[PDB]
């Protein structure tokens, strides 16, 4: 199977530098035409830079918005490319996708986020929400940057779950999740909220207790 | 530049029915070599974009032939016969004849019967209170259609400052939507009041759908 | 348009 | 212990700063309180040379343009005001545990952009009378590094029996050079007369072309 | 002046044995922690073995992949150490560096090449490349193993020289060199290519003739 | 980490 795996994303100060990478497998990479494409609310999908075939001498081209600041790089022997960014701007903030193939934009990776901000990283408060058959919740409040991953019972609880997209508020994010189970299930069975925040290397468990 | 314009913005469709999407370019996509580089993509919820069609009408490998593209010059259409649930998402066109540009996208909505929200209210956790903050949360789950109006009322009086709303994409599974509303207050005004009410007005109910608690000082 | 690959 | 070094290639302008990462698969902090993480530079045609030991100590002779930082599993080499003589392959290494090295990071110096000077050479009398035939093409002082060479015999492309070799970047002018050798039997060589070396490079859409004719 | 100079490498057949040596000067050898470190296209840099100070009783350690086949030894009175390698295999092929100091890996020699084999050592043919300002060439074809040394006018001509790395096809290397000079330089001034292939004991000068 | 030389003990 073809996989494009981005890596190296995160929080950067305006004016700062950052490198992201894309590791490819499942196809003959030297044959592949590769792109970086970013996504944002304030602009939707945006082509950023491309790097052509070995056949085509690894020719590079950059979107005018990043020309001179961004350098695309590739290693066919290691099936890897990178994007090396300098003098980053708030407007560069986005999800950066790695894309390529013999056919071009044939495949896309899951993306890595690039957030350009002077706000500092902040771990989230995790709050258990007990109710007043039965719905429970978990409130993940006051973190930066994105993302977190939220899990119910270390992931083993996935039936009846709704996890909601984070929303930003005065330089901080909040997200929530609901889980619905039968009345015979809880409080008899332990249900706990698991939240990881990679940027703060934190991982917290909050058990939902009856109140 | 070359702006590509997608139309319509959303498209609701019943399962098994045909959907039609339009993409116009601010200029011809016909290249000096006779080729037209017009591609269609689908972004499903939580996933990155995936190539459907390249060079106007060529299905990339794996793309079911219910997906079909046609058009010339500045005028292009994506047709989706036999819409399945798993088709929902945002459909994008892009051109790469010139410096690559993308459309704004077109959301495909799957028409569904009709479903009332299950509403859940949660007072602030003792944990959050024992840190001098107060958030009241309301979940409104598994509803259709997507339009809904949520109000917070504190001692009967609507509060709109400090509200934080979040909705899911449509769920392929049952075609429904879900929403989360969070009212945040200082611990002080939280304690100054004791009736807390998450309201919500939806097609599926004649009167507001009420979920309330009273604080027992 | 622009110069394409071979 | 795995030392993962990033990026593979690092193009930087003269005077700019460059930053190189390596991360270890376990803490490099020894139970004795020391952190044994080292940085080396291997210039073209030379052996590795120690830059920094124990995270941040410059070895004797090393300018303070070069600085190391980090702790635990996460380390960085920074080079401010890069000069062309800085080019080459950087390696991190740890010896807290059984010694291991990172994969290397190649520092490349950014350059205006330059087309190759091309030269073609027929087989020597000496090789011919030994009954063999190599035709040689030199592509000198180009930038950037990617270039494509096509051999045409009597107008017709010939792509087997070609050996190519690139120099490392030359710190003197930041360019690369490239050599291409097409080898044929003497009899095959004497069966044709038009020999063409075509070089395609970023700097132009039309290949640079050098040729000779046995006639 | 600290110096570390490796000698003794070359071609051996798989299953064969070889000893390489390191000679040092410019420091108190007995105080230095020494290592052998090898480099190859595959694998890159790997630590191979070490031998500690006199103070640490010359304690020795080996990489896992050579443990039992390699033996590292030193002689502080001679400022020398060596590495005896047995049952060599293709994957032992590479450049071997002598390295050490009080700081460890403080200094590195130029290295020596260990090539494990099958192929038969072969003298190069050296051909001059005269042009069809002016650029000349030298072509060094069909040799084994590495290395050869190539110079122009005995190294006196270095401005405008590009010597390209040996490339291997089918058990034989070829390499080449170009020299670019001004028009009033050649052919009035003689320009010749000096090649040495130690392994086959060949020294040869090829004058570039118009 | 492995046993260091005596001057690093
Ligand atoms: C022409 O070149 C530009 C360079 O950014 C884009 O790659 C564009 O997509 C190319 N057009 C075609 C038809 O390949
Ligand atoms: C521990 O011993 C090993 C033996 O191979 C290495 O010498 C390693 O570098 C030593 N670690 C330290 C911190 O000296
Ligand atoms: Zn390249
Ligand atoms: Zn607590
Ligand atoms: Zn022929
Ligand atoms: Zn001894």
């Amino acid at each position: 199977q073809v996989q494009l795996q981005q890596s190296g994303g995160g929080l950067v100060q305006p004016g700062g530098s950052m490198k992201i990478f894309c590791a490819a497998s499942g196809f003959t990479f030297s044959d592949a035409w590769m792109d970086w494409v970013r996504q944002s609310p304030e602009k939707g999908l945006e082509w950023v830079a491309e790097i052509r075939n070995k056949a085509n001498n690894h020719e590079t081209y950059y979107a005018e918005s990043v020309k001179g600041r961004f350098t695309i790089t590739r290693d066919d022997s290691k099936s890897r490319m990178s994007l090396q960014m300098n003098s980053l701007r708030a407007e560069d903030t986005g999800i950066y996708y790695c894309s390529g193939g013999k056919v071009r934009n044939a495949y896309w990776g899951q993306g890595t986020t690039v957030t350009v901000s002077s706000k500092t990283t902040t771990a989230p408060s995790v709050y258990p929400l007990a109710p007043v058959s039965v719905t429970l919740g978990c409130l993940v409040k006051g973190y930066f940057p994105e993302p977190v991953t939220l899990t119910w019972n270390s992931g083993s609880l996935s039936s009846g779950v709704h996890t909601f997209p984070a929303v930003l508020q005065s330089d901080l994010y909040t997200l929530s999740s609901s889980v619905t189970v039968t009345s015979s299930t809880w409080p008899s069975q332990s249900i706990t909220c698991n939240v990881a925040h990679p940027a703060s290397s934190t991982k917290v468990d909050k058990k939902i207790e009856p109140r | 530049d070359i702006q590509l314009t997608q139309t319509p913005l959303s498209l609701p469709v019943s399962l098994g029915d045909q959907a039609s999407i339009s993409c116009r370019s601010s200029q011809s996509l016909v290249h000096s070599n006779g080729n037209t580089y017009l591609h269609w993509y689908l972004q499903k919820p939580g996933q990155s974009p995936k190539l459907l069609i390249y060079k106007v009408s060529n299905r990339f490998s794996g793309v079911p032939d219910r997906f079909s593209g046609s058009g010339s010059g500045t005028d292009f259409t994506l047709k989706i016969s036999s819409v399945e649930a798993e088709d929902l998402g945002v459909y994008f066109c892009s051109q790469s004849t010139h410096v690559p540009t993308f459309g704004g996208g077109t959301k495909l909505e799957i028409k569904r019967a009709d479903a009332a929200p299950t509403v859940s209210i949660f007072p602030p956790s003792s944990e959050q209170l024992t840190s001098g903050g107060a958030s009241v949360v309301c979940f409104l789950n598994n509803f259709y259609p997507k339009d809904i109006n949520v109000k917070w009322k504190i001692d009967g009086s609507e509060r709109q400052n400090g509200v934080l709303n979040s909705w899911t994409d449509q769920d392929s599974k049952d075609s429904t939507y879900s929403m989360s509303s969070t009212l945040t207050l200082t611990k002080d005004e939280y304690e100054r009041h004791n009736s807390y009410t998450c309201e919500a007005t939806h097609k599926t109910s004649t009167s507001p759908i009420v979920k309330s608690f009273n604080r027992e000082c | 348009g622009t110069k394409p690959p071979l």
